[PDB]
């Protein structure tokens, strides 16, 4: 449902269970792929326009 | 020895630019003034029209 709501998918890798006394440990191991975005995304060095020219 | 040539008139003729020029006067001064005007137009100044 979450993936359908936002478009984010995970990978299932393994499931382990193990108990101790009166507790059962159920252990999922997921793995998530993504791409990291450059954040700096700042303002540009200048804004071009007018140059110069000497065609001697 | 009369040749009324005086003519520093970059006002009447201005940004509206002309390719060819013809000056019907053998007076050196008038010719030199036309020369100066053309060379001014042909200068590094960003607005150009390249007259002759």
């Amino acid at each position: 449902e979450f993936s359908g709501e936002h478009g984010i998918t995970f990978e299932f890798v393994s499931l382990d269970i193990s108990t101790e006394g009166d507790v059962v440990y159920i252990e999922f191991r997921f793995r998530q792929n993504y791409e990291w975005c450059e954040t700096v995304r700042e303002a540009d060095t200048t804004i071009e326009a007018g140059r110069f020219s000497i065609n001697l | 020895s009369v040749n009324p040539t005086p003519n520093d008139y970059a006002t009447v003729v201005n940004e509206c630019c002309f390719a060819v020029y013809v000056l019907s006067s053998d007076d050196t001064d008038w010719q030199e003034n036309l020369r100066d005007w053309i060379r001014s137009a042909w200068d590094c100044s960003k607005p150009q029209c390249f007259g002759h």
